This record gives structure tokens, C-alpha cells and sequence, in this order.
RNA sequence: UCUAAGGGUCGGGUAGUGAGGGCCUUGGUCAGACGUAGACGGCCUUGGUGUCGCUUGCUACAAUUAACGAUCAACUUAGAACUGGUACGGACAAGGGGAAUCUGACUGUCUAAUUAAAACAUAGCAUUGCGAUGGUCAGAAAGUGAUGUUGACGCAAUGUGAUUUC
RNA sequence: GCUUGUGACGGCCCGUGAAAAUCCACAGGAAGGAAUAGUUUUCAUGCCAGGUCGUACUGAUAACCGCAGCAGGUCUCCAAG
RNA sequence: GAUGGGGAAGCUCCGUUUCAAAGGCCUGAUUUUAUGCAGGCCACCAUCGAAAGGGAAUCCGGUUAAGAUUCCGGAACCUGGAUAUGGAUUCUUCACGGUAACGUAACUGAAUGUGGAGACGUCGGCGCGAGCCCUGGGAGGAGUUAUCUUUUCUUCUUAAC
């Protein structure tokens, strides 16, 4: 495997990559909610 | 050093197993034996 | 500006009665008891908190389930897998000196 | 550069117990608070615990030794000297 | 070079470390599913009990069970030992397509369990079939 | 003398300087010499061997610790097993020591 | 007091055999600051536990309320 | 718990009995750090803990090997005819099963004159100078008990004398 | 009344190709139970808030001027004018200082209610004894108890009491 | 910022700073356990039960001790601008 | 501080594990002697002594002339016991996944051995959390208004689990 040559991602582009992973799960939980609520009519 | 050398005597030793004259049947793994 | 008052009839800032300062439902100030902390469990040989094990007082672990006690490996719940694995590589060196040690014995028994 | 023109790490005894007195304390003390190699691990990670008794911060060996030195002179010439006759021993 | 297949090595780490391995398929390069020098191998993960002359019939065929499991396992996790074991005999199921579906592990263990359990009656490898104490 | 041998296979040949490293080289039947420290703990000390043995590789305790090893061969940090891998120039094969 | 999710889970658990009482809360709440919206917490009396099931939709929480089984007593507010 | 040597025994009588070293502690009133030394019983199957002093070099982890057949190495224990000329002891034995009673203070030894062809008695000059024969079979720690220098430095204070003499039974401050 | 100084968080691009997420202004098909009304919702966009853009892959000075800008907040320091005083640490709070001699080294200590030291203790200093069939003691004597979980860098008794110099 | 709890560290010792009840885990493997049938109460749910004694009030210049309803003494917790 | 012992004219004394027959457990058709228990396994000595040490588990709201973490209402938890259903598991009998650290809703276990927790000094700064303190907007109530002050005070809370 090809070696580390170190780099780092300084401390903005962590906080760009932590917002977008906390968008991408807060639109997750809401596909979430609209699976539970479709179910009802099925169910029903 | 002296310490390693405590512990040499207890575990596995090459230069033992080298003086055992048989090398590359032990390296083939020959001489099995089962204890306990 | 509310004081409060030891709820527990010891009445000394002693290791077992500590307390802690909590807003209720009403809109008051209250004590509440702390219990003691609890301490991660050490592995048997190194002394190091072994990972994977929950952290409570010695008597609640007799609620929770097995899987909050062990982990998945030998030693589960007693090693913290570095030593486990030292141990596998030392019984195994144990047995191949055994092996090579009674061998040359023989031989040379054999040739004394 | 320094703080403290003789005294050194006698400076927390002020000026009580007497010169000779503190001077004496001194090489002891010198030697007590030192941090000193490991010769198990090779690393400059050895601290004494107690009088006679130094544990490595790395490798977490704890090793008998002297009272204020990892090592007493007495105890290498014994070491030495042990070495040497269990040797003639073997030869 | 000495990790191939056929070899009898220890797992040091996981679930099954101290338990006794043979290799099936080593990859050195590695792979894009495990891009680390590697190998597929096939072990026991529950030892046959030690039987004596007393054991009656049922007992020893019950004492005889052997439950055998397969796993990717990276090279720096072995302790490679220098004893050989016949891999022939299940080299075409133990392969890289078997791991990726439940069922297949499953079948390649049957054919797994039913080999090491032929070469324990028959008496070979006693410390292959042996296990260690640590 | 050792250290000098041991001077010009670094300054020639090729060496790898480490545990994890001359395992690696071990395991991939690279190595021909594995030279340990007298420091080394015990465990290691007969891993190394066992997989010396394995290998066919040749093994020489150097006299001495870690930081002495570091230092004979040449660098400032210490060194606990140094594997040679090529040692086209020098003759520490080949010799008693 | 623990919170269900799944509606089957709920309608299993109020025909649980231990369960005889549920209650039927109203709320008015806001949803993203907008208008004020209507919430139903169906609440369903265990013997250990109170299970609460949150319900944002007022046709869905009456649909359910008619889905309910009819020996369970539920206490409106 | 007191620091003794092994109960005697066949197996340190002929052979060598191994044990490791678990702990080095601190024991309060005494100025020689403890070794916690764990052997296997050869009867039964169980683990049992001694309580040596530790000589200068011991380390936790470390094998200690008892017995009339064991190496002439620090912490290793023999009786003092397995031992050759001019060998430097602790913990020596006076006579056969008293488990230890010569220099066992911090940084005191004892070492060996010479044997005796008649029955088996050895020599030995204490720290204090004497002159001593002890039965060769009396058994004793190949090494210089820890903590050596201890007295060289001064306390420089009532307190540190107050709190070395608390622990000990002697009388502090003093009267008469 | 001013002046100067001392910080935090966010900010990289369009020249350039094409797709992805969401109430998609208006416009298009399928399509939801209850009390003239009917939302939400299971599907799509080349658009919109040379075809702006919120997203990756990338060529192109990625910044050797981010040497700057947007936004947020605390109380500290230094200095300079002006200005009233019979006063400015305005009440409160809050060391008198120095020159020689005697004494004890010091920290410490006991006289509960007329006597707190020059006496007691103290680390240091020296001497003396003891290797277990022993030392020190308690005890009239003992199958004598302790020190003792003790071993000369230990145990104990003496006498002097820091240290240096003369 | 104050009070407090806590974490990772550093300093000090010729001083190195309780025990037991109790609970858990590991190693081991006496054994037991399935096919038109078993196992697992260290997963979830459901059922039953929890005795004895203290519990008011003060806690001090009015609740105790000094012959008092004494200008004295007596442990501790909370602590606004 | 008893017992076992030993002292003492004796009231009682010494000692706290010994110079004690100090008590539990497993198997059996022990194949013949015909209605009498056989074969084995394991070692340690009472008890008392803490309402500040160790330690199973409860909170909020309300209620009285005087009760309150104890009553009332609601919501929990601990311990012991009997047990059933679902789940899990099993024809590879006692689970799979992850290279690994390890994960999970489970995922049998007698003797015997071992490990962890209980379980631990003091001081210093540094970080973090909680209550309090200070403070902005807005929605209410009260005060001041001789003149001024988008003002001064106050409510805006959230337990165990
Ligand atoms: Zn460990
Ligand atoms: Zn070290």
C-alpha cells in the first residue's frame, strides 16, 4: 500500500464535512418519519 | 540482559532446536508430539 | 438565592453523602443524592480498563445481561486482548521448546 | 539561566537547618527527584515511588533499587562480581 | 515465503484467537474488499472433548463433534506454526465468492466439519485437533 | 568489527529497522539477517527466532540495547531488530559474527 | 414510561393481555413555526410501563382512535 | 505479613522450584521494599503468594528460581554450599528452617569466607564484622538487600522525624 | 473627555463541463378519509429562490497579500488633555521606623483559674553495647510476656544540642 | 465569576496513605439437550410478596451542660447584590 | 471476647486457634451370604464492635391546626420466588457479524482454579459539567411619574426513571 505523507484537513473543512454528515442524517430521520407514516393506511 | 536471558532458557530456543541436527524436517514440521 | 437542605437524616459532607442541586417541576430548589461513581473493571494482568465492559457498582452487575460484561474472545471479560494475545504466543512458544528440548534430550541421551 | 547562584534545589529550605546541613541534603535530593533511564525498555522514563522502588512510565516495570539512585555502586560491584565467579563456575 | 495454503497457523486475534488454522487461499497482494495482505482460512472453533477407553459408543460419537468456521484473516493476526494439513479436500468451496453470501458459508462449513471430522476419527493430526491451553 | 560491518551494510545495502517491519520481511522470505537487541523482551526475542527458523534466516543478538543499536546503525532514535534484506557490499553474512 | 414507534407494536401492545386502560391526549403545538397544529399521544397502561405513541397527523390519530379495540377503556384528556 | 523465605521443601532441597514476581511494595516501618513472589504448590493445584525482601535488581515480572540446582543470579535463592567462593547473600538463614534472619536491612549483605570438609558448615562475615559458621544448608538470596543509602540523608526536621518514628514502636519524641 | 494596546467564529474562488438534495412561482400525468371546502402526501425538470446554484471528479495563480474582510463579545492596561478641591486608599479597612548590647539556632511544646522560660522537645554530633544459646525492658519466680510482621543502613542507652569560622 | 462535582496531569514523603460482607467475570467441562421435535428464565412481557424498630418538636442569650429561663460552652450542611 | 486447654483457696484469670474426635457433601443392586451402611470428596474454627466507614432499590405534584422522599395521585425501581408466551436457537445441536479493536435482544453449565469491582493520602494549576450570579429580546403583573427614565421590581419551571 502506497504510504501516509501525512496532510490533514485543517479545522473548516472538518466543520463543512460535519455539517453536511449532520444534514444527510437529519433528511435520513425524516425519509424515517415519512415511512412510518405511510404505513397507517396500509395497516389501517 | 539478564532478564532476557531468564526467560531464554524457559522458551523456545533456536540455537537448540539447532543443535538438534534434524533443521529442515523441523522447519516441515516432522516431530509432533502431544502433552497434557 | 434558595438554600437547601441533606434530604438523608446524615447530616456530614462525608464520601457517601454528596450531594447535587436540581430545579423541579415546581420551581424549586432541591437536593438530590449522587450515588457513588463507578469504576471500569482492570484486566487481570497489565491492570489497564479493558474496553467493551460497562461501567457500574459491583451490585448492579447482576442486573444487566451477559453481553454487557464479556466481550466476544477468550478472556472476554478478564483480558484486554494484548495480554491474551501474549499468552496465546507464549503457550505456543512453551509447547515448541517442549517439542525441540525433548528431542535433543533423546538424541542426546542417546548418544551419551 | 539561574535562578539560584549555589543553593539550587535547596532553595525551598530558605535559610534554616544550617549550610552544611542543606548542602549535604542537596546531592541526595539531586539524585531522588531525577528521572532516570529504563533498562528494560531503553527510554529515560524510570521514577522512584518509594525509597527503593522505581517504576518505568513506559513498559510499566517496577524495579528494586536505591534509596535516592535507580542504582547503588555496591549493588553494580555485587552484580559484577556475581557475574564473574558464577562464570569461573561454568569455565 | 512460507504462508500457503495447506499451512497450520494460530489466530492471535478476534473472536477466534488461540484457536488452530489452515490455510485455503492466502493473498499477499491483498484484495479491494481487504487491501491487506491476507488469507482465507478454515478452522475449529469448538475441539472434539478428549475421549478415554470407558466411553461407551454414544458417548465417544458425541464427544467426537467438531464445529468448524472460515474467515478472512489478515497475516499480522497469525501466528504461523510449521505443521501441514491436506486442504484438498475443501479448496473448491472455501473461496472468495462463499464469503460474500451467508448460505454459501454455511454449505462450504458442512463440507468443512465432515473433512476435519473424517481426519479426527481417522486418527491423523492430534494437534491440529488438539486445543490450546493459555 | 561488528559496528563496521554493520556500517557499511546500512551505507550499501538494504535494511529495514523495526519489529512490525522485519516481520513483514520474514513472513515474505526477504530477510537474511535479523540482528536483536539484548535489550528485547523475551516473547519477542523467540518470536523472532520461531520465525527465523520458518524463514531460514539467520539471527545475530548484538551486544547491547536499543539505543546502542540505534546508534551503531547509524540513527538517532533506538532500534530494537534490524533486518538486512541486502547486504551486497559488506561481508556480515558470511562471517562468525 | 417508554415511547413506541411502530404502529403494529402499538395495536399488539393494546391488545396485550395485561392492558385494560389507555388515555388520549391533545396537543397544540407549532411545527417549524408555522401554524398551530394538532398532536394525539396515545397513551396505553401497562403493568410496568406507560407506552406513549406520538401521533402529528389528526385523520391518522382518528382513524386509530376508530382502529382501537373495544373492551380497552381510553379516557379522553 | 512477615518476610520469610520458602517453607523448605524436596523440591528446594534437590531441585529448583519457580516462582515471578508479582508486586515490589512499600512496607510501612521497614525501610527495604517487599517482593510478592508467586509459586505453584506441588501438591495441590493452587497459586500461593511469599513475601521476600527484595535485593537490588529484582523486578516485577522477573522468574526466581529456589532451590539446591537453581543459577547463581540476583533474587535467585540457594543454600549457601551450592554457592561458590566470596558470594555476597541476604536474607541468610541461621540455622535450617528459620526462613531468613541475617542482614535484612536496607542495603546490607553477607559474604561468603569459605566451606568445610568435615559436615557441611560455611563461614560468613556479617555486616557488622563478625565472624559466623552456619549449617551449609541454611539457604539464602544471591544479592544486596534494596534501599541502600537510605541513612545518608539527613531528615533536617522534627516532622520527618515525627512521621518515620509514628510508624515504628520506638518512643518519639524522647524522655529521660 | 479622549488616544493606544490586548480577542473569538466564519470566510477561497469562477474560466470551465454535467449530474445529485428540498415548500419546486407559474404549467403537466397517476392520485387522499372525515366535517360549498379538500391540505399534507407515494413520481420528474435542462428552470427558478450565455441559463445564477447548495453538493462531488478535475485543468486552470488553489494562500508565499486571508499582509484582508464579514460577524460576535469580556474587562484590563498604558498614556494625554481638561477640571474642583481647606481633603481624592476622603467613611470602612489599614506596618511606626532605625542604631548598639545580652539571650535562645530555627518551626514546635506543657503550668484548665495570679509563674509560656534562659526549661522540654528537635534534625544534626560522638561514644558504648548486642549476631538469637542474643540485646533492652516488664516481672519476687516461672512451659517468664513483649519488643518481634524485629536482624547492625537494625535495636538501645548515654552526653552535647543548628551551621561555619577562629 | 462564586459554590460544587469530575477528568487528564504535575508535586511531596527514610510518611507511600483499612478490612470484610457482597456482586460480576474468566479458565475448566461433571453433564444435559432437538425433527411431524427440543433447549434457552444473564432477551422481552406477564404473576406474587416485602416483617420488626426510629420518624412529632427544639437543637440553644427560652428546649442540652454549668443547682437558673447564666453576657459561658458544645459536631456539621446550604450561603444573594 | 467464649469454647478447647491450662492456672487459681476462690470470686475468676491467661489465651483467640491452639496439644480438640470442633462437619458438611457426592455416589451406590459396591452381586450374592439374602432384615445390621458401603465406597468416596473437602479443609476451619465462635461472637460482638460504626444511625459520619462499606452497603440492593423513589421521584415529582398535592395535602394538615400539628404528618410526609413514609399519607394521596401519577410515574418508577430493587430483591426473592413460581412460571408461561413471544423472541432467539437447533437436522453443522448450545448465535452470527467484524482483518482488528470489538458488536448485538438472546446465544446451556457442576466440581475445581483464578481475576475484577467493593477499595481508599495530601497539595497545585489546567479542562469540562451542574446550581447560582450577571445580562438581551418578547408575553404578562406591580411601583414611580413635581421633571426625567422604549423605565424599576417581579413570573416565563421541568423529578426519579
Ligand atoms: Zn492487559
Ligand atoms: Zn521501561
Amino acid at each position: 500500500n502506497k504510504p501516509v505523507k501525512n496532510k490533514k484537513k485543517t479545522k473548516y473543512q472538518r466543520n463543512k464535512a460535519k455539517r453536511h454528515e449532520e444534514k444527510v442524517k437529519l433528511q435520513q430521520e425524516l425519509k424515517e418519519l415519512r415511512q412510518r407514516v405511510k404505513d397507517l393506511e396500509e395497516v389501517i | 540482559i539478564e532478564a532476557a536471558s531468564l526467560g531464554k532458557e524457559s522458551l523456545f530456543n533456536l540455537k537448540t532446536a539447532e543443535k538438534t541436527g534434524i533443521l529442515n524436517d523441523l522447519a516441515k514440521g516432522k516431530k509432533r508430539m502431544i502433552f497434557t | 438565592a434558595q438554600r437547601v437542605t441533606f434530604r438523608r437524616r446524615n447530616p456530614y459532607n462525608t464520601r457517601s453523602n454528596k450531594i447535587k442541586v436540581v430545579k423541579t417541576p415546581g420551581g424549586i430548589l432541591r437536593a438530590q443524592h449522587v450515588k457513588k461513581l463507578a469504576t471500569r473493571p482492570k484486566c487481570g494482568d497489565c491492570g489497564s480498563a479493558l474496553q467493551g465492559i460497562s461501567t457500574l457498582r459491583p451490585r448492579q452487575y447482576a442486573t444487566v445481561s451477559k453481553t454487557h460484561k464479556t466481550v466476544s474472545r477468550a478472556y472476554g471479560g478478564s483480558r484486554c486482548a494484548n495480554c491474551v494475545k501474549e499468552r496465546i504466543i507464549r503457550a505456543f512458544l512453551i509447547e515448541e521448546q517442549k517439542i525441540v528440548k525433548k528431542v535433543v534430550k533423546e538424541q542426546t541421551e542417546a548418544a551419551k | 539561566a539561574k535562578r539560584t547562584k549555589k543553593v539550587g534545589i535547596t532553595g525551598k529550605y530558605g535559610v534554616r537547618y544550617g549550610s552544611s546541613l542543606r548542602r549535604q541534603v542537596k546531592k541526595l535530593e539531586i539524585q531522588q527527584h531525577a528521572r532516570y533511564d529504563c533498562s528494560f525498555c531503553g527510554k529515560k522514563t524510570v521514577k522512584r515511588g518509594a525509597a527503593g522502588i522505581w517504576t518505568c512510565s513506559c513498559c510499566k516495570k517496577t524495579v528494586a533499587g536505591g534509596a535516592y539512585t535507580v542504582s547503588t555502586a555496591a549493588a553494580a560491584t555485587v552484580r559484577s562480581t556475581i557475574r564473574r565467579l558464577r562464570e569461573m563456575v561454568e569455565a | 515465503k512460507f504462508l500457503k495454503a495447506g499451512k497450520v497457523a494460530v489466530v492471535v486475534r478476534g473472536r477466534y484467537a488461540g484457536k488452530k488454522v489452515v490455510i485455503v487461499k492466502p493473498h499477499d497482494e491483498g484484495s479491494k474488499s481487504h487491501p491487506f495482505g491476507h488469507a482465507l482460512v478454515a478452522g475449529i472453533e469448538r475441539y472434539p472433548l478428549k475421549v478415554t477407553k470407558k466411553h461407551g459408543a454414544k458417548k465417544v460419537a458425541k464427544r467426537t463433534k467438531i464445529k468448524p468456521f472460515i474467515k478472512v484473516v489478515n497475516y499480522n493476526h497469525l501466528l504461523p506454526t510449521r505443521y501441514t494439513l491436506d486442504v484438498e479436500a475443501f479448496k473448491s468451496v472455501v473461496s472468495t465468492e462463499t464469503f460474500e453470501q451467508p448460505s454459501q458459508r454455511e454449505e462450504a462449513k458442512k463440507v468443512v466439519k465432515k473433512a476435519f471430522e473424517e481426519r479426527h476419527q481417522a486418527g491423523k493430526n492430534q494437534w491440529f485437533f488438539s486445543k490450546l491451553r493459555f | 568489527s561488528i559496528n563496521q560491518k554493520l556500517a557499511l551494510v546500512i551505507k550499501s545495502g538494504k535494511y529495514t529497522l523495526g519489529y512490525k517491519s522485519t516481520v513483514k520481511s520474514l513472513r515474505q522470505g526477504k530477510s537474511k539477517l535479523i540482528i536483536i537487541a539484548a535489550n528485547t523482551p523475551v516473547l519477542r526475542k523467540s518470536e523472532l527466532e520461531y520465525y527465523a527458523m520458518l524463514s531460514k534466516t539467520k539471527v545475530y543478538y548484538f551486544q547491547g540495547g536499543n539505543n546502542e543499536l540505534g546508534t551503531a546503525v547509524g540513527k538517532l532514535f533506538r532500534v530494537g531488530v534490524v533486518s538486512i534484506l541486502e547486504a551486497g557490499d559488506s561481508d556480515i553474512l558470511t562471517t562468525l559474527a | 414510561a417508554r415511547e413506541i414507534t411502530d404502529i403494529k407494536q402499538f395495536l399488539e401492545l393494546t391488545r396485550r393481555a395485561d392492558v385494560k386502560t389507555a388515555t388520549v391526549k391533545i396537543n397544540k403545538k407549532l411545527n417549524k413555526a408555522g401554524k398551530p397544529f394538532r398532536q394525539t399521544k396515545f397513551k396505553v397502561r401497562g403493568s410496568s410501563s406507560l407506552y406513549t405513541l406520538v401521533i402529528n397527523d389528526a385523520g391518522k390519530a382518528k382513524k386509530l382512535i376508530q382502529s382501537l379495540p373495544p373492551t380497552l377503556k381510553v379516557n379522553r384528556l | 505479613g512477615a518476610a520469610k523465605l520458602r517453607t523448605l521443601d524436596y523440591a528446594e532441597r534437590h531441585g529448583y522450584i519457580r516462582g515471578i514476581v508479582k508486586q515490589i511494595v512499600h512496607d510501612s516501618g521497614r525501610g527495604a521494599p517487599l517482593a510478592k513472589v508467586v509459586f505453584r504448590d506441588p501438591y495441590k493445584y493452587r497459586l500461593r503468594e511469599e513475601i521476600f525482601i527484595a535485593n537490588e535488581g529484582v523486578h516485577t515480572g522477573q522468574f526466581i528460581y529456589a532451590g539446591k540446582k537453581a543459577s547463581l543470579n540476583v533474587g535467585n535463592v540457594l543454600p549457601l554450599g551450592s554457592v561458590p567462593e566470596g558470594t555476597i547473600v541476604s536474607n541468610v538463614e541461621e540455622k535450617p528452617g528459620d526462613r531468613g534472619a541475617l542482614a535484612r536491612a536496607s542495603g546490607n549483605y553477607v559474604i561468603i569466607i569459605g566451606h568445610n570438609p568435615d559436615e557441611n558448615k560455611t563461614r560468613v562475615r556479617l555486616p557488622s564484622g563478625a565472624k559466623k559458621v552456619i549449617s551449609s544448608d541454611a539457604r539464602g538470596v544471591i544479592g544486596v538487600i534494596a534501599g541502600g543509602g537510605r541513612v545518608d540523608k539527613p531528615l533536617l526536621k522534627a516532622g520527618r522525624a515525627f512521621h518515620k518514628y509514628r510508624l515504628k514502636r520506638n518512643s518519639w519524641p524522647k524522655t529521660r
